[PDB]
């Protein structure tokens, strides 16, 4: 789910995503390793001033 | 398959600059079936050596980029290797036609497949210099159908760092 990579190609004017580590082999010992894209930030601030 | 003459004593000190690209002549078949929706393209160029120093600037749908390039020379003078940075390995790299002041004609080969490009140094481009690009496609064994001309505005540079490829 990350493979998405820019590269050039200067024999045909092309910039665009390469087809590498599109593809891993799991280990038999992992059940399951699932390659879905996450992110979460938490933020605070507070201030006082007397 | 052979190789044309470079443009003799050519200097990357006085070749330098901007290159707004106009058009490229190659067979690829990404061109003939992906070639719809191009995007805004030119090279930019410096001196380092024998070897030119070089940029690629080009929109992808709608945002700005840069790919940063070193022409490594042959040890032939206006022949450079690409400096093979990914698995495609090298590419034969030649400046072919110009003049400093207003064009630059330029081959491209890799895997015994030649291709041309032509340039102006500002937007407008003459049609006896078209004309002398078609005779430059027609000695890399293309036709003129195989020409794919690149927009004529919106041209960019100066993109932002997450914007430069890094290549080298």
């Amino acid at each position: 789910g990350e493979w998405r990579e820019l590269r050039y190609d200067s024999t045909c004017e092309r910039l665009y995503y390469g087809d590498d580590e599109k593809y891993f082999r799991k280990p038999y010992n992992f059940l399951k390793y699932h390659f879905e894209a996450l992110a979460d930030t938490g933020i605070s601030s507070e201030f006082y001033d007397n | 398959i052979s190789t044309i003459q470079p443009k003799a004593n050519f200097d990357a000190q006085q070749f330098a600059g901007t290159w707004l690209l106009v058009a490229v002549g190659s067979a690829c078949r990404f061109l003939q079936e992906q070639g719809h929706r191009a995007e805004a393209t030119t090279l930019h160029v410096a001196p380092q050596g024998t070897a030119m120093a070089v940029s690629t600037f080009r929109k992808l749908d709608g945002i700005c980029w840069q790919v940063r390039q070193l022409y490594g020379d042959t040890g032939v003078l206006g022949r450079f290797l690409l400096q093979a940075r990914d698995a495609r390995g090298a590419v034969h790299v030649v400046v072919a036609e110009t003049d400093y002041q207003s064009f630059a004609v330029l081959y491209l080969e890799r895997a015994g497949q030649l291709s041309v490009k032509l340039y102006a140094r500002s937007l407008p481009v003459s049609d006896s210099v078209l004309s002398g690009f078609e005779q430059r496609v027609q000695e890399a064994h293309l036709t003129e159908d195989q020409i794919f001309y690149f927009p004529k505005y919106g041209f960019c540079e100066a993109a932002d760092q997450f914007h430069v490829l890094d290549e080298v």
